[PDB]
């Protein structure tokens, strides 16, 4: 069950990383804040790939 | 002495190599310009007791044969030449390379090595040398009574003396790339040398033909993430324990066989 | 975020009348030319002279 959890672990890290980027680039002039979006993935049915 | 025992020994060896790679990656988590390495395996041959797809009768064919594996062999341990992060070291003689490319250097015997490090110093004679005593191949020298050394976005590097109210150009920091950066074999003290797997090096100014750019006053940190290393340690430990238990089961089975 | 170096503001100040005779102010663009003992050339706007 590491495969499902590890993928979710990386997704949380990426979401946290982008937040840090949006919070560090504050007071920059020509900057637009960015956010990340996720999407699930199933091989067939009843099986989850994270 | 038995097939299961040999298969389990090969599995244990593979897991030991994986653990060693993980430990080596974690050890130099702070080395500047370090590129991590990843281990890749592939299973060994198969003994075919019954040929798959064999002609069992005049018209019937076996949908599947009988094959027994022989184990797993570690095929390679490859560097991952990703892009490391950059930091603010604030040194006039510190350079970071963004993109791809290598700084050339001359070994004492005479051949050429390639590096990704940026901590450039000056020898006693005023030649730009790296940490370790090696000097860059294009032989850039820094004259005495130098106020400031400025390295542009491209390869041009200039120095300012006390007077003359204008910078004077010293040399060009051309950098070399390879067709296959992964094939370069690493050696000690953070260096790489050309092999047959990688193509012949091509030298160019920064910013052209896909080469990177030079940033002065920065330094490139290693491309190792501590987050996933720990979970890899957990998984490899569990796999190693499983293989050891398989060895134990084989030994117990054999002992109960020979107890007769 | 990286810092792209400090940027100077060269807006004109306010010419306060402090008296005396060895003090000069500029109402437009322009830098006084100065030289040191070693011969190097410096540029400034300081009005204090003696």
């Amino acid at each position: 069950s590491f495969s499902q959890a590890v993928s979710g672990l990386n997704a949380a890290a990426t979401n946290l990383d982008v937040i840090g980027n949006n919070i560090a680039n504050s007071a920059t002039y020509g900057f637009k804040s960015g956010t990340a979006s996720f999407a699930d993935m199933f091989a067939g049915s009843k099986v989850g790939l994270g | 002495m038995i097939s299961s025992l040999w298969i389990a020994k090969t599995g244990l060896d593979a897991q030991q190599t994986n653990m060693d790679v993980i430990a080596n990656n974690l050890a130099n988590v702070s080395t500047n310009g370090f590129k991590r390495q990843r281990a890749v395996f592939e299973d060994l041959l198969y003994q075919t007791i019954r040929q798959p797809g064999a002609q069992s009768s005049e018209q019937t064919t076996l949908p599947s044969g009988l094959q027994i594996g022989t184990g797993v062999r570690p095929v390679a341990t490859e560097r991952l030449h990703s892009q490391g992060n950059l930091s603010q070291t604030n040194n006039s003689k510190d350079v970071a390379i963004k993109g791809q490319g290598f700084f050339q250097v001359m070994l004492p015997d005479g051949t050429s090595a390639y590096t990704r490090d940026g901590s450039f110093q000056v020898d006693q004679n005023g030649q730009l040398v790296t940490a370790g005593g090696f000097q860059v191949q294009p032989a850039i020298t820094i004259p005495a009574n130098a106020l400031s050394i400025t390295i542009g976005r491209d390869g041009v590097v200039s120095v300012t003396q006390q007077g003359q109210a204008a910078p004077v150009q010293v040399g060009q920091l051309n950098l070399t790339t390879f067709m296959n950066d992964t094939g370069l074999e690493s050696i000690g003290e953070n260096l790489y040398i050309e092999t047959q797997s990688s193509g012949a090096p091509n030298e160019s100014t920064p910013g052209l033909n896909g080469a990177g750019l030079l940033y002065q006053g920065y330094v490139e940190t290693s491309n190792v993430n501590v987050a996933e290393e720990l979970v890899n340690m957990i998984q490899v430990q569990r796999a190693y324990e499983i293989n050891s238990k398989a060895v134990s089961t084989t030994d117990q089975m054999l002992q109960k066989l020979t107890q007769l | 975020v990286k810092v792209a170096g400090i940027t100077q503001d060269f807006t004109d100040g306010t010419t306060t009348n402090t008296g005396r005779g060895l003090d000069v102010a500029i109402s437009q663009n322009g830098f006084f030319r100065l030289v040191d003992s070693n011969g190097s050339v410096f540029y400034s706007r300081n009005g204090q002279f003696k």
